[PDB]
RNA sequence: ACGCGCGCUACACUGACGGAGCCAGGAAACUCCGUCGUGCUG
């Protein structure tokens, strides 16, 4: 349900088990790792009142790559909160929310930020290209 | 954005000489808390123009830079960039012609700053040791800054713009 | 044609080559055939990589070509040579093989006979010629007819409907020696 | 013979090099696994 600066996750929700597969996967893997966590760290971030559980999971895709992860990001826990109360919390749902966004930036909506713009100049946007006529 | 945790996660919640505390984990007067400084040391890291790998850099210079003598590593990080700021440099004059220079602060912020993109740079210039451990010479020589937090080791220039700053005052 | 006329074709040949061990080729030019139709012939009558996806790549795993790697093979010249060079035959999914002509076919195709065989040789292709290798300078006159007689066989049975009658001439050539028609 | 300017890519270990992972408005930079040894070497 949440985009990333160019980049849009979907989210999945209706109450069932384990191995929440993100894309077509498993938030285990996720593997445009090395910062893999803070995608296993909004589960992990249920570090706050929950501790995972026992639902479902959705597919992101699009602009590239670290884009996506930080989609899939807001894309979960934008999506425990979900309503609810199917989804969420069926009473109080700032259970989670206020909790997992007390420390967030994904869930913690999204950033105002987004590529455009250039120059008749130079590159563009604002680096003009350089000129020294003598 | 956009780094990680764990790994060690040895929070020294003392360390913090001078001011400093008061934006050991900031930015402000100008970001916020740009995580607890070692979110910077990581970033100061991207000197070729580009995050990541700079992430690992971080967290191999980490691991690496606690593994050896561990000071409880972030706490070596903060006891880096801790005891290695500046401290009242010099900065031109214009009462002259020709001017001279008289000194003084070192807005905080700056002694974090001016000393954090500093280590970072004694680092990036290997050339000692002109090894293949970026993080290594981004450790040791932080770690030279951690053990060389006993002189001198790698700063160096850490003292210089102090060390100087009083004759030509 | 007849044995003894290939003999004379494949001595004839051996002698003119003048001027590394040649190959000989024999080629036959087909006449009254269309070759709009499925007239075309596409025949093994005459290291290993494997391009494909799952299941066949699997099964592979042998030098495997997966299906992503075909655009950027066509793209760089230079790996694709050497990927040509060092496999002796190439096998393809069969629904891969537009793809493949597309990108790969120009350094496979041309003379290094690397096209593909597909699964689920004498290649003609739209032209109405073929030009396929028999042997070696080191083989016998004898070996060259009899492996060139498998070859015409292939054309013999495919139009049953005319058979030889199909060939309108044929020729033999080493290597670096000119061609003589039979 | 030579001058002045806009550039392109390079001096390399945050690298080059091969296999591999993905995805933008089989993109590449990039992540991983492995080879080279800071020597005008790769």
């Amino acid at each position: 349900f949440g985009k990333k600066k160019s980049a849009t996750a979907v989210a999945h929700v209706k109450a069932g088990k384990g191995l929440i597969k993100v894309n077509g996967s498993p938030i285990t893997l996720v593997e445009p790792e090395i910062l893999r966590f803070k995608v296993y760290e909004p589960l992990l971030l249920v570090g706050l009142d929950k501790f995972s559980n026992i639902d479902i999971r959705v597919r992101v895709t699009g602009g590239g790559h670290v884009s996506q992860v930080y989609a899939i990001r807001q894309a979960i826990a934008k999506g425990l909160v979900a309503y609810h109360q199917k989804y969420v919390d069926e009473q109080s749902k700032n259970e989670l929310k206020k909790a997992f966004t007390s420390y967030d930036r994904t869930l913690l909506i999204a950033d105002s930020r987004r590529p455009e713009p250039k120059k008749f100049g130079g590159k563009g946007a604002r680096s003009r290209f350089q000129k020294s006529y003598r | 954005e956009i780094k990680l945790f764990n790994k060690w996660s040895f929070e020294e919640v003392e360390v913090k000489d001078a001011s400093l505390v008061d934006y050991v984990q900031v930015r402000q007067p100008q970001c916020p808390i740009i995580e607890r400084l070692t979110n910077s040391l990581m970033m100061n890291g991207r000197n070729n123009g580009k995050k990541l790998k700079a992430v690992r850099i971080i967290k191999h210079t980490l691991d690496i830079i606690n593994v050896l003598t561990d000071q409880n590593p972030i706490q070596v990080v903060v006891d880096a960039i801790t005891n290695t700021g500046p401290r009242e440099d010099t900065t031109r004059v214009g009462g002259g012609g020709a001017a001279r220079r008289q000194a003084v602060d070192v807005s905080p912020l700056r002694r974090v700053n001016q000393a954090i993109a500093l280590l970072t740079i004694g680092a990036r210039e290997a050339a000692f040791r002109n090894i293949k451990t970026i993080a290594e010479t981004l450790a040791e020589e932080l770690i030279n800054a951690a053990k060389g937090s006993s002189t001198s080791y790698a700063i160096k220039k850490k003292d210089e713009l102090e060390r100087v700053a009083k004759s030509n005052r | 044609v007849d044995p003894d006329q290939t003999l004379k074709a494949c001595k004839a040949l051996l002698a003119h080559i003048k001027k590394a061990e040649t190959p000989i080729w024999l080629t036959l030019t087909t006449k009254k055939h269309i070759h709009d139709s499925h007239r075309l012939q596409p025949g093994k009558i005459i290291s290993v990589c494997l391009i494909t996806a799952d299941p066949q790549r699997f099964y592979k795993n042998g030098r495997v070509i997966d299906i992503s790697h075909l655009k950027a093979k066509f793209k760089a010249y230079e790996a694709q040579r050497k990927l040509f060079s060092e496999h002796d035959v190439f096998l393809a999914d069969t629904r891969i093989i537009n793809r493949l002509p597309k990108a790969l076919g120009k350094t496979f195709y041309k003379t290094t006979t690397k096209r593909p065989i597909p699964v689920v040789l004498v290649h003609l292709s739209p032209s109405t010629n073929t030009a396929i290798k028999v042997g070696y300078a080191n083989w016998e006159p004898e070996k060259l007819a009899a492996n060139i007689e498998t070859v015409i066989r292939e054309l013999v049975e495919r139009f049953v409907p005319q058979k030889w009658q199909n060939v309108r001439n044929f020729y033999v050539k080493g290597p670096e020696t000119a061609a003589l028609p039979i």
